């Protein structure tokens, strides 16, 4: 739809609010990373729908 | 007389549904549309509606991908159009996450005439008034669709569609041969597009899209113009 | 003025799209049924014959239940829903409850889910009448029959569809006690008043037969032919 | 002429900036038999008039009761009449049980406009062909309403509606001055003179059409009807002609 | 619910036997009933939006009288056509933008939002129980990676984008003189373009202006936050072009 | 100074320019095609009288029900459309029957009389219902009698009736009745007004009454018992 | 006029217009035949997408497998034939998931009537404007033919015509079918003279035919080579006929 | 509209809507309705008249009464005395259809009246006028005819619901040399139906007449309104049938207390 | 049947007769009126039939006091001797199956007369248009092949456009009430005939009115050429309804 590359919190964003609505019973951790047009940037999503952007 | 053209769920007495055949009318007016299905490829092509110095160049395109060995173009109206590729977008990427695999043509051809079919049987709307040409390359294979404002499609070799469309498929039909090559086919789609420009054609003013065991593609303006400069 | 739509009166006080399907009724085939001491019948005229048809599949007589039977004139799309609304109906009812199903209680039903169907712009009536018969859980005969507006009444001999007056007024001639003293001369009865509107007896009437504690039964051509040979020589009888 | 294509909806504007299905409700009125309301400086009285029709086929309720301390007079349509009672039957009912306090009459006014207002501007409904009128007595002392089809409501102090009430009006209008120096007997005198301002000049009130309702600072809301109105009756004289 | 009226131009679902729609072609005629125009301009690195400001009656409050826009931050906007409509729309953007920022984590862009006005646009031809606005919009903004934008979308769901565009009454004329005026010259400076979008109003409109009949608005790459300009610097141009 | 027309009589919501709603005053008239019924409220008991109209000799004289009995000692009368009663007596029904089931006593007539009458107001269905109807019964307060007509409002009354001819049985009716009058005296007029108003004979399979009274329950003549009138 | 508007209205001599009117878009279509035998069931079509730029990538057109058992064939406008064709296979299925066991024919055909009865029963829709041909085997009755219209009427057939020039196709097969006494040739062979005459080359037919083979059904579409077989057979045979 | 979205047509006031759309089976059908609605004028013997009414007898004076308030006027205050024949009766039937009777004087045989309490509709008012008046018009005759009309159908520059109602007013013919008790009706009010082809009838043929019509707020038989009728009497056509008031008066409150019931509605 | 006012009928001959039609709008009989009251006729009998609804009123052209207490009826004849012109005006409707005679009698009657021509004002649905008919005029004409060929030279020269033909060819008129009875049965008797109508949509219609006037005097030339010039009736008042109830604004 856009014509551009995606953006890391977009996907951070949206993984967060999927674990989050399905209350932990998923039970996903994970770990995300990549780069745009700001730079690269790091995260750890909990199976619970809480992140943290770390180094 | 009159009394039967107005209403869509209405049949004539003798039979016929009328605001269907005006859908169609309204596709018939719209811009030319080419589409060639030769050996190891298909291309589409078509004529820009924005000729003016005034319009961006690269904001809104005609030819469109729906995944990566498909690929669309119409004749019509604009904001139908819109509305059906992204519908088809989302239906491609629901059958890859059911099965695993690329959906084929024929498959998204089915599902999208479904789609178009309704709006014609309920009251309180109005039918799509745009055709589509798809395209696609699927287990070593070219296909070329064409979608109605009905909710039919069919599976052609060579067609035309838009303004002077009776002419550019005599062109065609004089013209198609089955031992073709991709060069001599978007040789033959610009041949034929230029039969009704009424203008000078550049590569500003065209839109060319081309498949094979690639995938699909947009071709840049300067390959347009490279292969014009070739007539 | 006042007949274009379903829930329109008119100054006089009258309704008359249900009328209409009233008029759609008075066009099919006709229906005639009498109950007896221990047994009921039922005769329906056949429009035409084709010979390339299977005629298996063009009957007008059906069987909702194992104590109930139904004939129908009118459309015929719509009778067939009606039917197997009706079967669903007795099936669910004999699962929840194991008493067999009350005639009166189906009568009911059918006329109730017909006049559903008088009461709002966005739909139509149906365009049937039904006769209904069956034995009770005692074995007493019943009769009834039901219309396109929702009502129903009960009959000792009843006809409809087309040309129904006269059979109606020859049933009221020719019922008489000593007339369904016996289950041959009840079907006499019936394929006599037949006979009054249908051109030749035998080759196009349909009759069907039940009698107490016994499955629905439908006569062959050889009956059929039997019955009207003996109509045949007893009217030559009486010639004199 | 020129006035079919727009009086069939009340969703329809004229040319001239009119509604005429409203107007056409208004008309609705007229169509029931007359009532009078007055007050005074303590009591609140309703009479009522009663259709000529004998007695042995119906028994028509022309005042009701819709509080300890609320009464209403119809004239009109009586289903939109008895949709309007339930509602404020059950407004007052869960004021009561909420709150240990009478409603006051001026917001259940307040209210029935903004529920009456709502099916004048919505497809698929059409007004509520009744008028009323309101008799109560709160912490200000008593109060006359009047309402009407339009969603419009007065606060008055004698008011007659129905068929052929503007000899009522007229009485009113003339005698108003001395109302509230008046007691419950000259007050209902009062009314029932007005009332029978209505009649062609030959019948007179009787005990068997004529209905009355008082409201009072230490009387509740009572109706008075066939042999309890003749002491209130008793006292009336002939006419003046 | 009420019931479509017969004939081939007084319903917005029927197609005439030429295939068009009639009351959509009548819709975009409610945008010259305002009876002004607006031009905007593209340039190297800055976009700006010009309108001219009618105050017929002496008794009216000039301060509430606009037709210019603030959609966010960084996006700008100038309405033609019916004011309710105009008003209506604008708040229906500024809720779009409010719901992809909190979907997405980032500010829309200004393509992405004119998309999704012209997909709401669309709806409003095809089903029988809302009619479309009459009025057209036109948006502004810097973009990180491209850089200044111009986008219009229409009644009809339609919508492009431009480097230099013009709506109203006189968009004709207006959009003759921009296009010879871009195929003379490109590569504008700010002041260029200004002088510029004044230029092209005060020659389509036969007027020498004043500060007070004009309103402008401006994005920068320096300062790609949206402003519009005040009665000063609206004359400091005027004067400029006068010398 | 044009002639021309003018329609306000095809939608149930539309007003006539003198206020008047037509299709409702239609539904009305439509009653005038039914069948005629008494009603009488005395001191001692209600009685209700129907008349049964007889197609063809063929025709079962059993299956024409149109007294039907509620309960709570409640009975009924009907004329007109008879397909339309139903949903009403339904209601009537189970609107009593969840009255003892919560409760444990009988429902007041005036209570199911205004239950009932509020079904009949939804069309506000999309048409008005085609039937009028009677209702009887008795309680603390005694007998009592109520109409009600296809406008969806029920009225108290205590001596009408309803049918194609029944101006002359109210006006006969206003002359006989009397303030005070024995049951059977009640059952009498009833008879004698429906044989002047009848055009046939009066045996045994013509009428139909059930007479309610707060002694016993609820009980329908039989034909012995009509026959011995 | 004034009652044939809408699928809600009776005329006064209780006539519903619109089904009427939609049953004429019938006439417009193909040709399509139908003949039962002993030993197998036969289906023919006429081809209307004749084109020298037209593409062969399907299965076949107008000609449809249903289920194991059975097959269908359309006439009438393609994008309602493809919702029904969907539904069919969709109420197949969900039978034998049910039961076990596989639909009988005449179920499947009361089914879809049922749906196509409903469109004109309610208001604010429009009918279908299809008709269906249906053969199949079951182990109730054997071999089956069926017909099917759009107001929701059926009926079991031993030779029928839909589509373009139907009644001479009718009348033709009455004096030419022979009941109890063909087989799989004779109804070929009689396929293709009344095809002939209702109209000849192997480009503008498709004929499908249906046979149990040691208990398991067999479902056959016919090649170019054997319909100019049968084609010339008839020429063959009609010229010497004419000859004497 | 009977679904979402349904396609309508606007109404037509001049009726252009079925005469432009246009069977043994139909044309019997038509007949048949053509038959059942037919006036006759009867002799209840159960005779037709030969000819028509007014050609059987020599006819000096005639007094029409439409409606039920006017009928109740003239059998109060004119039927009361002398000896009155009736000479014959009208059979029809419509939708809202009631009698129509006429009487003349024994003691003079020249004076005729007529009762129409039934309504009769657009096809039968000529049919009317042939089975009443016929082909030979006479001139040496006076006619007179009374109706009454809804008030909200008065046109005023001014709100209809402030008038002073019941009123009157007057339609002359121009033979007719006498002068009307009220004034005449103005200009953009018109009449219609069976009183409006009694009228159109005499000015064609020159028959002088005068019709005399009430605007009433009550539609009903009521008092009022009848008595709205009696500046009429004294005029020249009714000076010599009127001769006690006050019976006339006990009359008509005994007919006005007996009155048929009405329904539910209209508390 | 022609009844005249006073005791013989006056002499037409050569005259020319202008009639509406009941047809959408009542745009003939509003033009009607208009031309009736600017040129200032004068009554001369009634046409008293069967077909129409029977309506009475008093004088419709109302200017002094004298002429103020005139009865009318549904049907009138006004002429205009010195110019040679008639006029007949019709103010109710039809009833069902009276259309045919009323038109039979009518031209029975202008034939045995000795009038010159007829002119027809009509009118037609506006919701039946086409695109071409949708960006086009209004005004449409016919004519009877029996017509004079200068009516032909002189409607060539002022640029007219000729109704448009329906697919043995035949006219169609959708609301135009009695016009094509009429035109098909000038047609078979041999009569000179004129039909001239508009495109209307039903509501207030007196602009059309004005429209087709000025239409028809383009070619008759009935008063001063265009380069407050026609006579409104006193009786276009209170066209809506009566006045408005207080308490409500």
């Amino acid at each position: 739809s856009t014509g551009r590359l995606p953006r890391v919190v977009t996907a951070n964003r949206m993984l967060k609010q999927m674990l989050f609505r399905y209350q932990g019973y998923i039970g996903a951790a994970l770990v995300l990373g990549g780069v745009d047009v700001t730079g690269p940037h790091l995260y750890s999503i909990y199976p619970h729908g809480s992140t943290d952007k770390l180094p | 007389e009159r009394g039967y053209s107005f209403s869509l769920t209405t049949f004539s007495p003798s039979g016929k549904l009328v605001q269907i055949e005006y859908a169609l009318a309204a596709v018939a007016g719209g811009a030319p549309s080419v589409g060639i299905k030769a050996a190891n490829g298909v291309v589409l092509a078509t004529e820009k509606k924005q000729k003016s110095i005034l319009y961006d160049e690269r904001s809104v395109h005609k030819v469109e991908p729906i995944t990566k060995h498909i690929g669309l173009v119409y004749s019509g109206m604009g904001p139908d159009y819109r509305v059906l590729v992204h519908r088809a977008r989302k239906l491609a990427q629901q059958y890859y996450l059911v099965y695993q695999e690329p959906i084929p043509t024929a498959q998204l051809v089915q599902r999208v005439a479904s789609v178009m079919q309704e709006y014609t049987q309920s009251g309180g709307v109005r039918p799509f008034g745009v055709s589509l040409l798809i395209c696609g390359w699927n287990e070593g294979r070219p296909y070329l669709f064409q979608s109605d404002p009905s909710g039919a499609y069919f599976a052609w070799k060579a067609t035309a569609m838009g303004k002077n469309y009776v002419n550019g498929k005599t062109f065609l039909e004089k013209r198609y041969n089955e031992d073709l090559e991709l060069e001599d086919a978007i040789h033959t789609a610009i041949l034929t597009l230029k039969e009704s420009f009424e203008g000078q054609m550049t590569e500003d003013n065209i839109e060319v899209g081309i498949c094979n065991e690639a995938g699909f593609r947009r071709l840049t303006p300067t390959e347009v113009k490279d292969y014009l400069a070739a007539i | 003025s006042y007949d274009r739509a379903i829930t329109v009166f008119s100054p006089d006080g009258h309704l008359f799209q249900v009328e209409y399907a009233q008029e759609a009724v008075k066009k099919g085939s006709t229906a005639v049924g009498v109950r007896g001491r221990d047994i009921v019948v039922l005769g329906v005229e056949k429009k035409s014959v084709a010979k390339l048809q299977d005629e298996r599949t063009v009957r007008k007589i059906c069987a909702l239940d194992d104590n109930v039977c139904m004939a129908f004139a009118g459309l015929t799309a719509d009778a067939r829903i009606v039917i197997n609304r009706a079967r669903v109906e007795c099936q669910s009812h004999r699962l929840t409850v194991e008493d067999p199903v009350t005639v009166e209680y189906i009568t009911r039903y059918i006329a109730s889910l017909k006049q559903r169907y008088t009461q709002s712009n966005g739909r139509r009536p149906f365009g049937i009448s039904a006769l209904i018969v069956g034995f009770d859980f005692d074995g007493t005969p019943r009769l009834y029959q039901t219309d396109p507006s929702g009502t129903y009444h009960a009959w000792k001999a009843n006809a409809i569809g087309r040309g129904a007056k006269s059979v109606r007024e020859f049933l009221e001639k020719n019922y008489t006690d000593e007339a369904i003293e016996t289950d041959d001369l009840t079907i006499k009865l019936v394929i006599k008043a037949l006979l009054e509107v249908v051109q030749s007896g035998g080759k196009n009437i349909e009759l069907a037969v039940m009698r107490r504690d016994q499955s629905l039964k439908i006569l062959n051509p050889e009956e059929i032919e039997k019955y009207v040979a003996e109509i045949e020589k007893e009217k030559e009888e009486n010639e004199k | 002429m020129f006035r079919n294509q727009y009086d069939n909806d009340v969703t329809v504007w004229s040319p001239q900036g009119r509604i005429h299905q409203i107007e056409y409700a208004m008309e609705a009125v007229k169509q029931g038999s007359a009532t009078v309301g007055l007050k005074s400086k303590t009591h609140a009285v309703l009479v009522a008039l009663k259709r000529a029709q004998s007695e042995l086929a119906a028994h028509q309720k022309k005042i009701l009761h819709v509080d300890n301390h609320i009464g209403i007079s119809i004239a009109g349509l009586t289903a939109d009449a008895r949709l309007l009672c339930n509602f404020m039957r059950q407004e007052c009912l869960d004021s009561r049980f909420v709150f240990d306090r009478p409603l006051p009459v001026s917001r259940l006014v307040s209210l029935i406009g903004s529920k009456t207002q709502i099916p004048t501007q919505r497809y698929g409904r059409r007004p509520y062909g009744v008028g009323l009128l309101i008799a109560g007595y709160d912490d200000m002392g008593p109060h006359i309403f009047q309402t009407c089809p339009s969603a419009n409501y007065f606060d008055c102090r004698a008011m007659s509606i129905g068929a052929r009430s503007q000899s009522a009006r007229t009485y009113l209008e003339r005698h108003m001055s001395e109302f509230m120096e008046c007691n419950l007997n000259e007050l209902v005198k009062h009314g029932l003179r007005a009332l029978r301002e209505t009649l062609p000049a030959e019948q007179d009130l009787t005990t068997k059409n004529v209905s009355i309702g008082i409201v009072g600072k230490d009387l509740e809301f009572t109706i008075y009807d066939d042999d309890d109105v003749s002491p209130f009756l008793e006292g009336l004289e002939e006419r003046p002609q | 619910s009420r019931g479509s009226s017969a004939g081939f131009d007084r319903h917005i679902t029927i197609f005439s036997p030429e295939g068009r729609l009639y009351q959509v072609e009548y819709a975009f005629k409610a945008i010259n009933q305002g009876g002004l125009t607006s031009v905007a301009v593209r340039g190297k690195d800055c976009a700006v939006i010009v309108t001219q400001k009618k105050v017929p009656d002496k008794l009216l409050d000039s301060s509430t009288v606009t037709h210019l826009f603030k959609i966010t931050e960084n996006i700008g906007c100038v309405m033609t056509g019916m004011t309710a409509d105009s008003r209506s729309q604008v708040q229906r953007a500024r809720y779009e933008a409010a719901n992809w920022k909190y979907k997405y984590g980032y500010e829309i862009p200004v393509d992405m939002l004119c998309k999704r006005i012209a997909d709401i646009s669309q709806v409003y031809t095809q089903n029988a129980e809302m009619r479309p606005l009459g009025c057209c919009m036109i948006l502004i903004g810097i973009d990180e990676e491209q850089g200044p934008q111009v986008y219009k979308c229409d009644p009809a769901g339609y919508y492009c984008g431009f480097k230099a565009t013009a709506a109203g009454v006189k968009q004709t004329e207006s959009t003759s003189f921009l296009e010879k005026k871009v195929k003379k010259k490109f590569d504008w400076t700010f002041e260029q373009t200004v002088e510029t979008a004044i230029t092209c109003l005060s020659t389509v409109l036969s007027i020498d202006f004043k500060p007070s009949e004009i309103e402008v608005g401006v994005v920068t790459v320096e300062n790609p936050k949206f402003r519009i300009l005040t009665e000063a610097e609206i004359d400091a141009h005027l004067v400029a072009l006068a010398e | 100074m044009f002639l021309t027309r003018s329609e306000y009589d095809r939608g149930v919501n539309t007003f006539s320019p003198e206020g008047r709603l037509f299709q409702v005053e239609y539904a009305i008239e439509a009653i005038k095609l039914g069948s005629t019924a008494i009603g009488i409220q005395t001191s001692e008991g209600v009685c209700l009288a129907v008349e049964k109209r007889i197609t063809s000799p063929l025709m079962e004289p059993s299956s024409i029900e149109k007294i039907v009995e509620i309960d709570a000692h409640i009975g009924c009368a009907m004329s007109g459309l008879i397909a339309d009663a139903k949903t009403l007596i339904d209601k009537a029904r189970v609107e009593t029957q969840n009255h003892w089931f919560t409760y444990n006593e009988t429902m007041t007539v005036e209570s199911v009389t205004q239950a009932v009458s509020n079904l009949a107001l939804q069309f506000g269905m999309s048409r008005p219902f085609g039937v009028a109807l009677l209702f009887g019964g008795v309680d603390e307060k005694g007998p009592q009698l109520f109409h009600m007509d296809p406008s969806g409002t029920f009225v108290q009354c205590d001596a009408r009736a309803i049918g194609s001819a029944s101006e002359g049985a109210q006006s006969s009716l206003q002359e006989v009745y009397h303030k005070s009058m024995t049951l059977k005296e009640a059952i009498k007029s009833s008879l004698i007004i429906l044989k002047q108003v009848m055009e046939e004979k009066l045996n045994a399979t013509n009428i139909e009454l059930a007479t309610v009274q707060p002694g016993q329950n609820f009980h329908m003549f039989t034909k012995e018992e009509l026959e011995e009138v | 006029r004034r009652y044939d508007s809408r699928t809600t209205i009776f005329s006064p001599e209780g006539r519903l217009y619109q089904v009427e009117y939609a049953m004429e878009a019938i006439g417009h279509a193909g040709t399509c035949l139908g003949i039962l035998a002993n030993d197998g069931v036969l289906l023919a079509a006429e081809r209307r997408n004749i084109h020298k730029l037209l593409d062969e990538v399907f299965f076949s057109e107008k000609i449809y497998k249903l289920n194991e058992d059975m097959a269908c064939s359309v006439a009438g406008i393609t994008s309602d034939a493809n919702v029904l064709t969907n539904e069919l296979r969709l109420i197949a299925q969900r039978y034998l998931l049910q039961y076990q066991e596989p639909i009988p024919c005449e179920q499947l055909v009361t089914a879809l009537c049922d749906i196509k009865q409903a469109y004109t029963q309610f208001g604010g829709k429009r009918p279908f404007g299809v008709s269906l041909l249906y053969i199949g085997w079951d182990k109730h009755y054997g071999f089956q033919l069926y017909q099917s219209d759009p107001s929701g009427n059926y009926g079991g057939w031993k030779a029928t015509c839909i589509g373009n020039n139907s009644a001479a196709a009718v009348s033709m097969l009455k004096q030419d079918y022979k009941e109890g006494e063909m087989t799989l040739k004779s109804a070929l062979a009689l396929a293709i003279k009344v095809l002939n005459k209702t109209m000849l080359s192997a480009e503008k037919v498709e004929i499908a035919t249906l046979t149990r083979e040691n208990g398991k059904t067999v479902i056959r579409v016919l090649k170019q080579k054997e319909v100019e077989q049968l084609i010339k057979k008839h020429e063959e045979e009609e010229a010497k006929a004419e000859r004497e | 509209a009977t679904f979402f979205g349904e396609v309508v047509k606007a109404p037509c006031r001049a009726g252009t809507e079925d005469e432009e759309e246009e069977t043994p089976e139909d044309r019997e059908v038509r007949l048949q309705l053509a038959r059942k609605r037919e006036v006759r004028l009867l002799r209840r013997t159960k005779t037709s008249l030969e000819v028509s009414l007014l050609e059987k007898y020599p006819c000096s004076k005639f007094i029409i009464a439409i409606g039920n308030n006017a009928v109740a006027f003239l059998s109060s205050f004119v039927m009361n005395s002398g000896v009155w024949e009736e000479v014959g009766c009208a059979k029809l039937w419509n939708e809202w259809c009631a009698f129509c009777v006429f009487y003349h004087l024994k003691s003079n045989p020249s004076v005729f009246l007529c009762q129409c309490s039934c309504y009769v509709a657009e096809d039968q008012q000529y049919q009317w006028l042939e089975k009443v008046f016929g082909s030979c018009p006479r001139k040496n005759m006076q006619i007179t005819i009374l109706t009454c009309r809804h008030v909200t159908d008065y046109k005023t520059s001014e709100s209809t619901g402030s008038l002073p109602s019941p009123f009157l007013r007057a339609l002359k013919t121009q033979n007719f040399k006498d002068s009307a008790c009220c004034p005449l009706l103005e200009q953009p009010n018109i009449v219609h139906d069976l009183p409006a082809a009694v009228l159109s009838y005499c000015q064609v043929w020159k028959i002088p007449a005068i019709l005399y019509l009430c605007y009433t707020d009550v539609m009903k038989l009521d008092l009022i309104t009848v008595e709205a009728f009696k500046p009429i009497l004294s005029t020249r056509s009714l000076k010599g049938l009127v001769k006690n008031i006050p019976q006339s008066t006990e009359i008509l409150k005994k007919l006005m207390t007996t009155n048929e019931i009405q329904s539910n509605i209209y508390t | 049947m022609f009844v005249p006012c006073g005791e013989s009928a006056p002499d037409l001959a050569g005259f020319t007769l202008l009639m509406p039609a009941v047809s959408v709008g009542n745009v003939g009989q509003l033009a009607m009126d208009l031309i009736i009251s600017t040129l200032n006729m004068s009554k001369i009998g009634y046409f008293y039939t069967d077909c129409l609804v029977p309506m009475v009123g008093n004088n419709p052209y109302a200017t002094t006091e004298g002429n103020s207490t005139e009865l009318s009826i549904n049907a009138e004849v006004y002429s205009l001797p010195s110019r040679k012109l008639v006029a007949l005006q019709l103010r109710s409707i039809f009833i069902k199956y009276k259309s045919k005679p009323f038109c039979e009698k009518l031209l029975s009657w202008v034939k045995s007369s000795g009038c010159a021509r007829v002119i027809v004002l009509s009118s037609s649905h506006s919701y039946q248009r086409n695109d071409l008919q949708l960006r086009s005029t209004p005004f449409r004409y016919l004519l009877t092949p029996s017509m004079q060929k200068s009516v032909q030279n002189k409607i060539k020269s002022l640029n007219w456009e000729e109704m448009e033909k329906s697919r043995e060819f035949c006219i169609r008129i959708p609301g135009g009430g009695i016009t094509k009875t009429l035109y098909d049965e000038s047609c078979s008797k041999e009569i000179q005939m004129a039909v001239l109508l508009k495109f209307v949509s039903e509501g207030d219609n007196i602009p059309d009115a004005l429209g087709l006037v000025e239409y028809l005097n383009e070619w008759l030339q009935i008063l001063k050429p265009l380069s407050s010039r026609w006579k409104i009736p006193s009786s276009w008042r209170l066209l809506f309804g009566s006045g408005l109830p207080p308490a409500l604004f």
